[PDB]
């Protein structure tokens, strides 16, 4: 609901949730399909799509390197994702933030090789196993074997949020007051500490002042609680 | 020549050249963890930068390299090669080739920490020390004048024992007269002084010289009563005859001015300097 777009029949997001009714592949032919105009809110938004939107994109590819993982000693591996329902929500993310970079070049590219727009086949694989999952579909068609190729593109070492726990089972737990014993993705996170950084441990990891001039959206979205976020935490830095 | 051995430390620079850029890249793997006294860390940075103009220093080693080629290129090393299909099942001589020399190099070593010896005893375990054959001499005298620009002679007319002399450079001739093998009781002098060509009569013994070598005679009848090793003659006698090069020269003056004394010379060290200071 963050557009300020022109007004029309229906809402822009509700106009926007119908893309469910579309063919498969070329992103591109859909979009204008249903809208290209009013999508466009102001030229400050060269904030979001470079810095953390990127994460989606990484996120479909997770995806692809992740799908021929069943062999693997974890019946779904690191994900599954088959839902469809909430994979038709990721699809109508990759159509808006297709047409905004049709809207400014300051997208979230593969940013490896092979531009002259891997997105666009990324996209049209994505769709493909949607609609082939979509109502009861199958998994591992013949389909997921040619997607199953790995494109020179894939980049690796995301978070992928998490925390301890207190695995008290039966009958002791010794602790000191300190020295614990064993047993937001705006970027805001290089190897070594460089401000408070005040995280969370829910799956934060995020920065205190947010370091920014007018993203302040989810900065003020996320000064409070986050998703169950009791545990806004606050540690400094190491020191030699 | 034997410059090629350079090129092998010029290997290690471009090896540099390789990780130089690397440390550079792990440099800008990270900023600032916790400064908090300065900023110099940035500086840092471009301190790695500095070692890339090590890089130029390559290029500039190039200019002492390359002093001249050697005709028959090869060096006969792939003639073998040249042989047919019967000849090829012989890398392993090569290899041996290496290894024998790795060996020297091993002994090389060896020898070396060999210095330090532990023969808590040298007798009551057992002869004829002194050489039988009146042929080892003359041995030693080829041994010794295959040296070059060092001529040596020998008359021997006292009997049994040896006598012998040397000249150099100068006319500061040295007469030794010594036993069968080892070399003891030798004496120098300068500019004919001895004349032990025909002195007198014959080799004269004079005992004499005009103050000034004397010192330089004292010297080498201290190295010879100490270079005196209970084997192994041959090594004795080489030993004395490097000692004795070591005057070929008489110009350099360190650890002092050249004018504390009539000359300076105590090199048992491998190395001369200003005498009557050790």
């Amino acid at each position: 609901p963050h557009f300020l777009n022109t007004p029309d029949k229906s809402p822009g997001d509700r106009l926007a949730e119908i893309c469910a009714k579309i063919t498969d592949v070329d992103i591109d032919k859909v979009m204008i399909n249903l809208k290209t105009e009013e999508f466009v809110l102001d030229m400050n938004t060269l904030q979001a799509l470079q810095q953390l939107l990127q994460w989606v994109g990484d996120f479909v590819l997770y995806l692809l390197v992740s799908l021929p993982n069943q062999g693997s000693p974890l019946r779904p591996g690191h994900s599954f994702l088959r839902d469809g329902t909430s994979l038709g929500m990721l699809r109508e993310l990759m159509v808006v933030i297709r047409i905004w970079g049709l809207l400014k070049p300051s997208c979230l590219p593969v940013y490896t090789a092979t531009s002259d727009d891997s997105m666009s086949l990324l996209f049209r694989l994505l769709t493909k196993l949607w609609i082939c999952c979509r109502d009861e579909g199958a998994a591992s068609p013949a389909s997921d074997g040619l997607v199953s190729r790995l494109q020179p593109k894939q980049p690796l070492r995301l978070r992928f949020g998490r925390a301890p726990t207190l695995p008290s089972s039966t009958s002791t737990l010794q602790l000191d007051g300190l020295t614990r014993a064993p047993g937001l993705h705006l970027g805001a996170y290089p190897t070594e500490e460089c401000k408070a950084c005040t995280r969370c441990g829910c799956v934060t990891m995020l920065k205190s002042p947010n370091k920014t001039t007018a993203v302040t959206q989810w900065e003020q979205r996320w000064i409070k609680n986050c998703l169950c976020g009791g545990l806004w935490r606050r540690v400094p830095l190491s020191c030699s | 020549g034997v410059n090629l051995e350079a090129f092998s430390q010029a290997i290690s620079a471009i090896q540099a050249l390789r990780s130089s850029v690397s440390r550079v890249f792990d440099c800008l793997k990270d900023g600032m963890r916790n400064k908090e006294t300065l900023e110099g860390r940035e500086k840092a940075f471009i301190a790695n930068f500095q070692d890339n103009l090590h890089s130029v220093n390559r290029d500039l080693n190039e200019l002492e390299r390359l002093s001249n080629l050697v005709g028959k290129p090869s060096e006969n090393h792939p003639l073998h090669n040249s042989g047919l299909l019967s000849l090829d099942p012989y890398s392993q001589l090569l290899q041996a080739y290496k290894w024998s020399n790795k060996l020297q190099y091993h002994a090389g070593l060896a020898s070396g920490l060999l210095n330090q010896q532990s023969l808590k005893r040298s007798a009551n375990q057992m002869t004829t020390l002194v050489l039988p054959p009146q042929y080892v001499d003359d041995v030693i005298s080829r041994i010794d004048r295959m040296f070059p620009e060092m001529s040596i002679h020998l008359s021997r007319p006292n009997g049994t024992s040896a006598m012998l002399l040397v000249t150099l450079g100068k006319v500061l001739k040295v007469i030794v007269v010594m036993r069968s093998l080892f070399i003891d009781r030798t004496i120098v002098k300068g500019y004919n002084e001895s004349v032990y060509t025909e002195d007198g009569k014959l080799d004269i013994w004079s005992k004499s010289s005009y103050q000034v070598f004397q010192k330089v005679t004292d010297h080498a009848t201290t190295a010879l009563l100490h270079y005196q090793l209970p084997q192994m003659p041959d090594v004795v006698v080489r030993s004395f005859m490097t000692w004795l090069r070591s005057y070929i020269k008489l110009f350099q003056a360190p650890c002092q001015r050249c004018g504390k004394f009539l000359q300076d010379g105590l090199p048992p060290t491998w190395r001369d300097f200003r005498t009557l200071e050790a």
